[PDB]
């Protein structure tokens, strides 16, 4: 359990994937040339998880970059740290998917998918002990969502014993005007319920709300949003990247957080919330971080945690602080707020501390929750889906590429089924 | 009445009668011994033969005990051996069947993709 | 002669093995190279011709992290590399992966190394097995090992030192599933199991030693002192010695009732500025110094084994024991006329310098079989029922080939065991 | 009838057997190098009943030392008179017995026994006329009781015409070393009933009670108990070791003391009672009936004496002794049996025990000895009713039938001792 | 010549043998080395080609320490090794071991050494057998010997001197068993048995000799003076009891009632001279009888008086006349009321340095009184006390005896006591 193979697909996928690689590179003392320039062996101890060791004492991200649109690859290579990526792990195609799930999943995406599988075979056979895969993508578009879930199931077919983990960005009409995003999202959700082990739910609605309400950015850009995504991705992979008292891996997380195979969609949370490139004039206290972590404003999914109950919680604190004080306040929040933890999963809140802070913050905390309150996100998608599908709105965009009304009907009841079992366990009695 | 009896170098004897009697007048082979002695020996040897016989019965019980415990160990080993091989084979078969089911559903899905691509060509 | 093979399984088992074997070396004057300047240490230390003394131990872990620290640590030369066995993938906190999927790939290798250790023995007493209940290796690979040890060595003695899980220091939420599963499968194969509650050790290091947040090294080094008291009767020549068979015979009234309760005294802070035989003996029956959280005052004693070490004379033990059997608070069962077994070894308890415990002249560790330990089984069983009622997490075990039937059977066996601790306390 | 072969087995067997040789070597004048330098020839007349003469004007006890554990006999070798024993008479295994009768009698005992019998056979053949065997062992442990009773049975098979004599220490919860003492003692009494000719009942209960109550020792130690046992063992072998008009031996002892073959368990007594470190003849006589002076925890005025042997040691009037003995018997008429006339024989021997001017030693066959067995019986039933610790014995191959037959036998011996307590003329 | 052979069986039989031969050697002038400075002594002493006088005697004790006294004793030179017979294990106070186990093993050896002494006899009268009632060798082997002697030497006389058990100084609780066993088995094969009650002898030593705790040797010295007086007129040329058959003729009118009562006087302490009439009065005191019983509870069948030393016939009948007047001595109806008297002029001799004092005159009275049956009644009762519960029987049975022999022997003893009461 060491090496992870990373895949980023489509515009959203490649842009949040890029920012992930910049961020953990700075944390790990790697410059865009690929050279280590840091001051701690701790930055290098577990570096094999994401980076291949290279000639010249270089380091190259174990990363595969994918898009049907040729433009995003040039934008990544132009981007800071664009040169760090293996040039042969760039797989690109001729035309976009036109925000069409069926184009990415069934037609054009299927032409490119074999080529992607070749790059994946190489990076994974060069691995001593392959944990599995992490995928960044959107669900509203056509490539990251439609070819993204195609790729997932094809990787499943070859590597059925490795963990399949995704960072999946959820659409919001606040951030994109493209009307068929509820369809693309409900199609993708179907495939994810069936074929991934862990999915962090990164909600564009929540990201826009944070930027508008807490960051007073009147007109937030994808860069304003992706700062929040990049902070979370750093936070939830800290315990893979850095040595700790538990040797976290993707499978130990899946085993301790997912009590039922379908309920594997996590609600991530971060504190403190900041704007990109903004000096922090004073950090926060540990009890502050603890409280603000179970605060609806600090969630990357647009759900109020006090509207459901947590099945499992994992909490990562970063910075120099007393683990005594941390476990203290953490237990306090559990006792004062006992009605929001399921009774029939004992000791279901695990917390870790890592002395190494993220760039620009003296102290941070990061929250990975499996809350039934996540049904709100899916209900919102289902409502938008039904609004359009009652009218059979835009359905010929998909039947033209070969699909059938039944596949739609199916993915809706499956999401609705998902909603109802999140409810089953929310109302479940220990007695 | 004294009646002289005898006299000699170192002795003299006689008899004194005070009153005469009221009334006048007066009112195993070597084989049998050897047989009785040999008989006592025979039953002596028989009881000693009974004592050693009941002592020899005790030795056989002691071997039966050591034997039983050896049989118990061996039967414990054999039961554990069959338990483990049954469990490990059932677990392998179960695991292999779950993995077979996981790959069959995915394969039904990639059959559907070929069917979806067919309808597009049709129209 | 009279050799004992120690086997350390998974993280907890291995990390405790470190503290123990370290302490043994100091108690017998063995340098980390295995050479030294009372030949009783031969029960645990074979000897190569060079005068090197090699522990009779196999360390096993399904992941190489913990055991790679031993391979690179202070005692890297203490062991042969073939005794330190690791795979590449741990059991991800999953019994079914420690017992089947991952466990089966390394089980043959471990038994071969054990077989070779048994070949260097002329009078093998048995096996001591160190493991956690909650770890996926601690649970499922120890079960597999126990089952495999019973086929290779029949009824030969098998004793456990087991870590009972605690919320404060847990690392996994499926730990009650792991605990009940390995207990069901190991029950038939273990002659005697010494249980250690991480919560109890934790609360002792906090009250008696004034460590705010004890680390594993803190917990483990106190757990070592206890293990040393148990094995000193085999590693040293003292006035009153107890071998492995005397342990099983004097502490286990029934084959399933084989879970003695450990206590130790004195536990005093090194920095704070001597205690009599009576005082440390009385302290074994106070619930504060228990190694498992339970109330023996609400239970009946079936067998008390007291193992003294240091400057302790037999008169003052019998005087201390005299006082104990007058305490109505300490209740034995109808069917136990004689309940006490006593041993005395004369080498004071050795303390690792740079550690937190103080050097004392005399100390004692009691093992008592009380019906009170059933409270600890009741606590695990209830955490199990919470999750199992909703089948929480069960898919992870089914996916690795297990069946739901194994869960219910294991729980039903725990239910019988709970009822057995009830029946034996009847007057 | 000259030479006795002495055997000690197990921890207790070997601890008290070592003090025995310690004591009687002091009496006969033997230093630990084996050299003799006392000042009387009466110390050497019948010294060949216990010692072989080595050529170097030395003397070597005719003593075989046995344990399944190596530790105990290494402590004897290093004890005071460890120099004196023939070094090749140490027969020791190394797995120990684990406090289990079934291990000493069946499995581990079997594998050491023929090595013991070979040492026995070689001491026997160097004997002009072999009188028999004296064995020292505990009944409560694994070796002295499990392996001891096995030894007994196999010596009786090789030497059916020779007397078998044991010193058998009885367990008490008051000084215990293992929780299964009732099982070990009861399985062993069954053996003893059927295969020994004379057994002296050494009760750890009576030893403890004497140290605590009479000798006022707050917390008795094994040394305190073994100080009583050593004084007793010296007293009962006095007439075998020192010549008197009786010319005593073990077969005549058994013929005059055992009216019925099963009833061969004796209550030993001693007076005065002394602690380690630190009196008239009429009073010496009376301590015969004091239960405070008994080494089995039984009250002699609870039953009747079938037969009694008393040894008086020291300078004292054989007229005054005989007077006071008869006066005791007349005054306590009701506690001797009518149907055995003249059932109290007294020997007086001029040689006093060390540190004492006047001592008396009593050997009694009393129906009161049933109390010792009834107490072992009750402890046995308290455990066996629940099958406590039974699986350790069944695991060694024993059926549980052997357990019931061993107590049904020991209850029969109790009812047999009772049957004669009530028998009249 | 009129030769008599002595056989000594068991410890009591042997240690009394030493005291007698010691006394004989002093009475006849034989030194301990064998040399001698009336030829009647030759009835009890053969001669060697070396000039030494060798007792006609066999000692049988299967315990070598007792025979070792003889072979290392003061008179060791007198005896020849073929006369001393020993073994390894004694009878362990068990008649049955003495009669059946040992006896099968040594009877031929013992009879063989006896045959060697009889071949040196031109006219053998018979045997004098010394043994205990109580020991297992004295009872068990002696009875077998007497059976064998009755077969091998048909019409030869067989006298025994039997030590009768006293609880004061006795060694075993089973002595009543061995007494009734040997008496039953010896009864047909003995012509005259003088019993010696160890308690009677004990009482006499304490009162008359001022010994508070008499030793076996004090008793044996006194017993020898009795044996001497009985045998005196066989070893000198006397007039009364000059051959062994004359004992049976003068004292045993009925064959089964062949147990006479011996009475001796004077017993005078050396630490401290009596007349013929007072030593004669002393013969009718129960305090001087060898067996404890009251001659007023029975009638006499015969009565002989054996004077030794300086005693004159007129004095004797004068002492006899005084007794008729004042005392009553009821004889049976079918027998004459009166005495046979012998004087042997050779003076009574003591061991020098002993506790018996040299006296000028003595007397020993032998009488056959029905009162002796009280001795057999006393033992009969102890026998029944123990045989009722079968106490100690298994030791005898384990030696190959049958239980029924106990009952057979007891019934014979019942028969004997009825015989004694019928004549009385
Ligand atoms: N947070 C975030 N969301 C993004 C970003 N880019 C696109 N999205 C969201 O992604 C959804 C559309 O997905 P795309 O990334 O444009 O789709 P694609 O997979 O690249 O496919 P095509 O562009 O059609 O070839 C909408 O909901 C957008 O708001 C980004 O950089 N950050
Ligand atoms: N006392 C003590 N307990 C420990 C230690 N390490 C782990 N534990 C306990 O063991 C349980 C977790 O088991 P582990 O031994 O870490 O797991 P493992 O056997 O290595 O198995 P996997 O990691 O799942 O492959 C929890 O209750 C931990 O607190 C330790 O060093 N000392
Ligand atoms: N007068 C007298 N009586 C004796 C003497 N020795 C033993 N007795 C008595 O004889 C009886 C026992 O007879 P013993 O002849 O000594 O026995 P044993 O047959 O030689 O010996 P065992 O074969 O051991 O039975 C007891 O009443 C003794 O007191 C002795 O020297 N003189
Ligand atoms: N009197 C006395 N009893 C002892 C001594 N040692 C042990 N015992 C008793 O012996 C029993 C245990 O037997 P032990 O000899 O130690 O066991 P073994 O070596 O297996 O035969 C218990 O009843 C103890 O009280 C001793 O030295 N003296
Ligand atoms: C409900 O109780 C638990 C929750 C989570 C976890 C555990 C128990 N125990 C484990 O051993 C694995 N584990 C975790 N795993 C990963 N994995 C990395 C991939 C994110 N991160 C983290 C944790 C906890 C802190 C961050
Ligand atoms: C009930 O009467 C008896 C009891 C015991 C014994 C005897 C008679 N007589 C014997 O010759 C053997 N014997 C004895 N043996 C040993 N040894 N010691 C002693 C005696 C008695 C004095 C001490
Ligand atoms: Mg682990």
């Amino acid at each position: 359990m060491r090496e992870i193979v990373h895949i980023q697909a489509g515009q959203c996928g490649n842009q949040i994937g890029a920012k992930f690689w910049e961020v953990i590179s700075d944390e790990h003392g790697i410059d865009p040339t690929g050279s280590y320039h840091g001051d701690s062996d701790l930055q290098l101890e577990r570096i094999n998880v994401y980076y291949n060791e290279a000639t010249g004492n270089k380091y190259v991200p174990r990363a595969i970059l994918v898009d049907l649109e040729p433009g995003t690859m040039d934008s990544v290579r132009s981007g800071p740290f664009g040169q760090i990526f293996r040039p042969d792990n760039f797989v690109f195609g001729q035309s976009g998917a036109g925000n069409n799930w069926a184009k990415g999943h069934y037609t054009e995406g299927a032409e490119l998918v074999d080529s992607v599988l070749d790059v994946v075979r190489k990076e994974s056979e060069s691995c001593d002990c392959l944990q599995g895969f992490q995928l960044t993508h959107s669900l509203g578009g056509g490539t990251g969502s439609g070819m993204g879930t195609l790729l997932i199931s094809k990787i499943r077919e070859e590597y059925p014993d490795r963990i399949m983990n995704t960072f999946s960005v959820m659409p919001s009409p606040k951030v994109s005007d493209t009307v068929v995003e509820p369809y693309n999202a409900t199609l993708s959700v179907h495939q994810l319920v069936e074929n991934t082990d862990e999915t962090y739910c990164i909600d564009n609605e929540a990201l826009y709300d944070i930027c508008f309400r807490t960051l007073k950015l009147t007109t937030p850009t994808y860069g304003d949003l992706n700062h929040l995504v990049s902070a979370t991705m750093s936070g939830v992979t800290t315990c893979l990247r850095f040595p700790g008292q538990l040797n976290a891996d993707l499978r130990k997380l899946a085993v301790n957080m997912v009590p039922f195979p379908r309920l594997h969609f996590f609600m991530p949370g971060f504190a403190p919330l900041t704007s990109r490139g903004s000096q922090q004039y004073r950090a926060l206290t540990v009890p502050e971080l603890t409280q603000q972590m179970f605060d609806s404003k600090n969630m990357m999914a647009a759900c109020d945690p006090r509207h459901g109950r947590y099945l499992t919680v994992a909490a990562i604190f970063r910075g120099r602080m007393s683990m005594k004080e941390v476990d203290e306040q953490m237990l306090n929040v559990q006792n004062k707020n006992s009605s929001y933890f399921v009774e029939w999963i004992p000791n279901n809140v695990k917390t870790a501390v890592c002395d190494i802070p993220p760039r620009g913050l003296k102290m941070s905390a990061t929250f990975i929750g499996n809350s039934t309150a996540i049904q709100e996100l899916f209900k919102r998608i289902s409502e938008q889906f039904t609004a359009m599908f009652r009218r059979k709105a835009f359905l010929h965009w998909y039947t033209g590429e070969g699909m059938d009304e039944m596949e739609f009907t199916e993915a809706e009841s499956n999401m609705n089924d998902l909603v109802s079992e999140y409810q089953q366990y929310q109302d479940a009695t220990a007695d | 009445e004294v009646i002289e009896l005898n006299k000699a170098t170192s002795g003299q004897s006689w008899e004194v009668i005070l009153k005469p009697p009221s009334f006048d007048g007066v009112p195993p082979s070597l084989e049998e011994i050897q047989k009785k002695l040999e008989a006592a020996e025979e039953r002596r040897k028989y009881q000693e033969a009974e004592l050693l016989k009941h002592l020899a019965e005790k030795r056989e019980h002691e071997r039966e005990v050591i034997q039983k415990a050896i049989e118990e160990n061996n039967n414990f080993i054999k039961m554990a051996k069959e338990k483990l091989a049954q469990k490990m084979e059932s677990n392998k078969e179960n695991r292999e069947a779950h993995l077979a089911a996981m790959l069959e559903r995915l394969q039904e899905k990639d059959k559907h993709a070929e069917e979806v691509r067919k309808n597009k060509e049709l129209k | 002669m009279r050799e004992c093979i120690s086997i350390h399984v998974g993280q907890a088992g291995v990390q405790i093995g470190n503290a123990c074997w370290e302490l043994y070396c100091l108690e017998h004057g063995i340098q980390p190279d295995g050479q030294m300047p009372d030949d009783s240490f031969n029960t645990f230390f074979s000897e190569t011709g060079a005068g090197k003394h090699v522990p009779r131990a196999v360390f096993v872990d399904l992941e190489p992290t913990v055991i790679d620290e031993v391979r690179t640590g202070t005692y890297r030369q203490l062991f042969h590399p073939e005794q330190l066995i690791t795979g590449k993938e741990d059991a991800a906190n999953n019994y079914a992966r420690g017992h089947y999927t991952i466990g089966k790939e390394i089980i043959d290798l471990v038994l071969d190394r054990i077989r070779k250790l048994a070949d260097q023995c002329t009078g093998l007493q048995g096996f001591l097995v160190f493991h956690s209940f909650g770890g996926g290796t601690g649970s499922g690979f120890t079960s597999l090992l126990m089952e495999r040890l019973s086929v290779d060595y029949g009824k030969k003695s098998k004793l456990e030192f087991s870590i009972y899980p605690a919320p404060q220091v847990s690392t996994a939420v499926v730990e009650p599933y792991n605990s009940i599963l390995t207990t069901h499968t190991t029950l038939e194969h273990s002659d005697c199991a010494f249980m250690v509650d991480n919560e109890a050790i934790y609360d002792i290091c906090r009250r008696n030693l004034d460590i705010e947040r004890p680390t594993y090294t803190n917990l483990n080094r106190l757990i070592s002192q206890i293990v040393s008291s148990i094995t000193a009767s085999l590693r040293f020549d003292g006035a009153l010695n107890v071998d492995l068979t005397e342990f099983q015979t004097n502490l286990v009234p029934y084959p399933r009732i084989h879970f003695p309760l450990a206590t130790y005294a004195p536990v005093i802070s090194a920095e704070k500025a001597q205690l009599s035989v009576a005082e440390i003996t009385n302290a074994c029956f106070e619930p504060a110094n228990q190694m498992v959280k339970c109330d023996p005052r609400h239970g009946k004693y079936m067998a008390c084994c007291l193992l003294y070490r240091g400057d302790v004379v037999p008169k003052d033990v019998n005087a201390a024991i005299a006082t104990i059997k007058t305490k109505r608070s300490i209740q034995f069962v109808d069917w136990c006329p004689t309940g006490f077994k006593v041993g005395i070894n004369y080498q004071p308890p050795t303390v690792v310098p740079g550690g937190d415990l103080a050097k004392v002249q005399r100390a004692v560790c009691m093992l008592s079989n009380t019906t009170a330990i059933a409270e600890a089984w009741a606590r695990l069983d209830h955490k199990f029922d919470l999750m199992y009622a909703k089948r929480a997490f069960v898919h992870w075990y089914v996916g690795e080939g297990m069946e739901e039937g194994e869960f219910s059977e294991a729980r039903e066996d725990m239910a019988a065991l709970e009822k057995d601790y009830e029946e034996v306390g009847v007057d």
